RNA sequence: AAUUCUUCUCUGCGGGAUUCCUUUGUAAUUGCACAAGGUGAAAUUUUGGGCAACAGCAGGUCUGUGAUGCUCCUCAAUGUUCUGGGCGACACGCGCACUACAAUGUCAGUGAGAACAAGAAAAACGACAACCUACUUGAUCAAAAGAGUGGGGAAACCCCGUCACAUAGACUCACUUGGGACCGAGGAUUGCAAUUAUUGGUCGCGCAACGAGGAAUGUCUCGUAGGCGCAGCUCAUCAAACUGUGCCGAUUACGUCCC
């Protein structure tokens, strides 16, 4: 079972902070990985005209976010990935990962 | 004919309210062996101009700006 | 569609990815995780 | 080359240019850019006409008894102006002076009767939407509201 | 040269021209080229337009007033039409006649106001090189979509009307009809 | 024996593949040199060959993957990735002078390659209507 | 050394060559009703005439460069500004309509089917003689007319 | 169908740009600097934005909001109603702002044919799938429709028009083989209900103006105007609106203070 992990999160330095860091709980340890790069980033926008009112200088807001997608690969451990994830406590926002596929 | 072919020595500066038409040090371009210069006529040129412009003066032997 | 954060059903409110902030402005209404630029 | 005439042609009670297309001439008898094809399946044989056939290479005279009880030519129900009418069964076409005749008829009922777009439609204001107003720039008349 | 150096516009003959008025001989565009259609950062700076071939000049400045226009390739087309026309008219490279067609169309000499303030005054100004290039392909076309507007029975030919015209310097060429009607704004002025 | 690639315009990028033969004649990205539509592209995407070295330096199978941009700018896309296909190669399979004989005669040439010529369309702001056209006022 | 398209400039060739090749072989389809019009938003008589006369090859040159299509997907070379549009800004649309019965017609006739694209691939070979024999004066060379 | 890769794509953090040489240049013993030129992807706040002081304006909002002071209403109510029906949108061509269409032979109208783009979206709980789209049937007979199968929680998608086409295509000194307005007949569609919701729906009306726009007025300089077009937002249904992406791609000034 070659496991899959997608890190979803906005925040900066958490995607960055688990999967650089966190990965090397299983990374320089007995499991073997395969990192590929993070997938393309996004931007949510949303564009509100400032004015609470009808009068304006005809302006607009932009508001984006950015999501950051990891995708990181295995071969498979059974029940280290249990642990494996579960070694390191450090970040929020950031995602868990439970994927199984070929 | 009249083509009397002179250059501009110099931009003797921008002239006039608009933008439009600068003063120009023109340098007759005809050449002969009893060399006919002005030697140096003032004129007004229309539209942009350089340095080393060949201005073709249809119109010769006018002393310029002076007045206004 | 009356909306979230007030009666409303008013000051037309975004549908845009499901989020109805309107009510109570998305600017009022924020820590969303949008930010301010371009 | 030889053209022994050229002319106005009478189809059907009407003065149709010589155009030299026979369909865009045809063009004027009420029928309409797409139901010249028809020009195929009234019964013309002859492709990219000029004013050399109608009833010399036509026979035309049939060609203008088949934009009227098309039935009896070979053609769909699709085309046919009126298709299924509120008096009676379709008339296959609406040509000629037969339109308005109907529509002094059909004339009435809609614009007697109410309407918002309709009774601007019956006054022949405007499309689809809410602009009554400074639509109509460039000349004189557009849409014109008088109670007094 | 085997038509490694040497250009063609599909096959045609850019070396043997230059220009004939020493007026705004030497500063303008002798052809190297095939197709007017180049794309580069065609003016960033002041002078730079002197540089590239007047077939572009004319093939860009070719089709003003866009509605649905596809001007660089459409211009082309035209222009593939428009010199054959010509030189097979003209007997001579179109190339040259276009170069030759230039310097007869604009006046060398124009009047402006240089009135203060709401005064209309004026004053014989004197026309500068790269003016008699910029407007007469300007007004040189523009004697196009004039003659070309409805009346044509004549598809292309309205621009070879005007090339061929001014390159003789006939005076019903709307190119070179200004260069004088100009300047008896000019020499009466002055 | 091979390099290969990239030719880009605003968005268009062409990719030149590259495979040796002294023969051979190239497709457009598509479709061979000669049978592109429109003529006043081909003569064009002739110069590649054209001009410098017609004949003597390249007749190279050569094949382009042009994405990413609307027909004219691809025309432009690929003929770099040409004149920078074949100057990948005298580098690689050459001496410096031949390559130093060609890469001038393109530099005289114009920037035919020497950068995509950087410019991407401006995006659109605020009330501006396009780019830095204005919503128009009125009753001034 | 040929292949489809790539060798020819099938724009106007490779389909004509075909299409005589179609109309005069009395072997394919041409289904009754043509008084239809083939194309989006299009008020203009389907055209002059020989309406399928365009289309069939497309659809081969269609299955045979984008390997799978369909009804969907083939109508992106059926072409239109949709506009006969009424005082609106015009906005552009494909036909799904004839496209089922112009596909059956390759259903018959050795180019395959309900998946793919064809079996023999004819199309080199009765194509293959386009460059061989030109009807617009083909240059070619000297030796070939 | 086996192989090896990072040219092309992905992205976090980094490199790069600086007034750095040159011009005895302009100006100038200083200085701060400027220019034409060089190197470079980029050459002068690199480019487009976001931000943005201090004072104010009886500027707009009590229709955004359990955000609020009064003081009017308080039950045949100015409150509420998936409350019922109607309006907000009406025809004196009224006057005005902004936009879309366009009348040409420069696509010009249209019929076919060849190529190729990009930011963006897509979904359901206190129940036992309601979003999109590809395929192929609807197809022995219109179009749009109907229906069945198939995976996508988003890197499920890439055939957009402008253009290219001489394909030997059709027009053809004209209000016209160019306005799509007004128009009455059928028919498919979203859904509590459409009496014009709307439409690659047909097909009739064309004979309604209209034929470069009076004074007057708009906004910008390089991938720019203009042209073209695509999604998004509203959205059960509807874009001539706005928001953003991309394609085609310009002439004129590199200036002055005259307005």
């Amino acid at each position: 079972q070659t496991v899959r992990l997608t890190i979803t999160s906005r925040n900066a330095k958490a995607v960055e902070s688990v999967t650089s860091q966190l990965l090397t709980r299983a990374r320089d340890e007995k499991v073997t990985i395969h990192g590929p790069v993070r997938l393309p980033t996004r931007t949510l926008k949303i564009t509100t005209r400032k004015t609470p009112c009808g009068n304006g200088t005809n302006t607009w807001d932009t508001f984006e976010l950015k999501i950051y997608k990891r995708i990181i690969d295995l071969h498979a451990p059974t029940e280290q990935v249990k642990k494996i994830t579960s070694f390191t406590m450090e970040s929020g926002v950031d995602v868990s990962i439970t994927i199984l596929d070929r | 004919d009249q083509a009397q072919v002179g250059l501009i020595i110099k931009v003797l500066g921008r002239t006039g309210s608009r933008g439009n038409v600068t003063q120009v040090r023109v340098r007759l371009m005809a050449e002969a062996g009893s060399p006919d210069y002005n030697r140096t006529i003032v004129r007004n040129v229309k539209g942009p101009c350089k340095e080393n412009d060949m201005l073709s003066l249809m119109e010769t032997e006018r002393e310029a700006r002076r007045l206004k | 569609r009356c909306c979230v954060i007030c009666s409303n059903q008013k000051a037309l409110i975004r549908k845009y990815e499901l989020n109805v902030c309107r009510q109570c402005f998305r600017e009022n209404a924020e820590h969303i995780g949008f930010t301010k630029l371009r | 080359i030889p053209d022994h005439f050229q002319h106005i042609v009478r189809l059907l009670n009407t003065n149709v240019e010589g155009k030299r297309k026979v369909p865009f001439a045809l063009r004027m008898v009420k029928g309409v850019g797409i139901r010249f094809a028809y020009l195929v399946c009234k019964k013309a044989g002859i492709d990219v006409e000029r004013r050399a056939g109608t009833l010399t290479a036509e026979e035309l005279e049939k060609i203008a008894e088949i934009i009227a009880d098309p039935a009896k030519f070979k053609i769909p129900d699709w085309f046919l102006n009126r298709q299924r009418d509120p008096k009676t069964g379709k008339t296959e076409h609406l040509s000629s002076s037969m339109v308005d005749t109907r529509l002094r008829e059909d004339l009435e009922r809609l614009k007697k009767i109410r309407a918002h777009r309709g009774v601007r439609h019956a006054y022949g204001l405007r499309v689809r939407g809410q602009h009554t107003c400074t639509t109509g720039r460039h000349g004189k008349t557009v849409g014109v509201s008088r109670g007094k | 040269m085997s038509s490694k150096t040497p250009k063609l516009f599909n096959k045609w003959s850019f070396e043997g021209l230059e220009t004939s008025e020493l007026a705004l001989r030497d500063h303008i565009s002798t052809t190297a080229a095939y197709v007017p259609h180049t794309s580069g950062r065609w003016q960033k700076r002041r002078f730079y337009k002197a540089r590239m071939p007047i077939v572009e000049r004319l093939a860009n400045g070719l089709m003003f007033k866009g509605r649905g226009n596809g001007r660089k390739l459409q211009a082309a087309r035209l222009l593939k039409h428009t010199l054959e026309i010509i030189h097979l008219l003209t007997d001579e490279n179109p190339l040259q006649v276009v170069v030759d067609a230039v310097s007869k169309g604009a006046p060398r000499e124009d009047s402006t106001r240089v009135g203060s303030g709401g005064v209309v005054r004026r004053q014989a100004v004197d026309v500068s090189p790269m003016r008699r290039v910029n407007e007469a392909i300007y007004q040189m076309c523009k004697g196009a979509r004039e003659a070309a507007f409805r009346n044509l029975k004549s598809m292309p030919e309205c621009l070879a009307d005007e090339i061929v015209n001014a390159s003789k310097g006939s005076s019903n060429s709307y190119a070179i009809k200004k260069k004088d009607e100009v300047e008896r704004v000019a020499k009466a002025n002055r | 024996k091979q390099v290969q690639t990239f030719g880009k315009k605003k968005t268009a990028i062409a990719v030149a593949t590259v495979t040796k033969a002294a023969q051979c004649n190239i497709k457009v990205n598509g479709v061979p040199l000669q049978q592109i539509l429109p003529d006043t592209l081909r003569a064009k995407i002739m110069e590649a060959i054209t001009v410098v070295g017609s004949k003597y330096y390249s007749r190279l199978r050569i094949d382009v993957a042009v994405h990413g941009g609307g027909q004219v700018s691809q025309a432009y896309a690929a003929r770099q990735a040409i004149a920078k296909g074949l100057i990948a190669f005298f580098q690689k399979y050459h001496n410096e002078v031949e390559k130093a004989a060609l890469k001038d005669k393109f530099l005289a040439y114009d920037k035919f390659l020497l950068i995509a010529d950087p410019r991407r369309c401006e995006p659109k702001k605020w009330g501006r209507h396009s780019a830095r056209t204005r919503f128009t006022k009125s009753y001034r | 050394k040929i292949h489809r398209i790539g060798k020819r400039k099938g724009a106007s060739l490779k389909d004509v060559s075909a299409w005589r090749w179609i109309k005069t072989a009395a072997r394919h389809f041409k289904q009754e009703g043509k008084i239809f019009v083939p194309n989006c938003t299009e008020i203009m008589k389907s055209s002059h005439g020989r309406e399928r006369a365009p289309q069939n090859p497309d659809w081969y040159y269609i299955r045979c460069a984008a390997v799978l299509r369909a009804i969907y997907l083939r109508p992106g070379v059926g072409y239109g500004g949709l506009s006969k549009r009424f005082g609106n800004k015009k906005n552009y649309g494909s036909r799904p309509e004839h496209t089922v019965t112009s596909s059956t017609g390759p259903l018959h006739w050795a180019c395959k089917s309900l998946t793919k694209l064809g079996l023999v691939e004819p199309g080199a070979q009765s194509g293959q003689r386009l460059t061989r024999k030109g009807h617009k004066f083909a240059d070619s060379l000297a030796f070939q007319v």
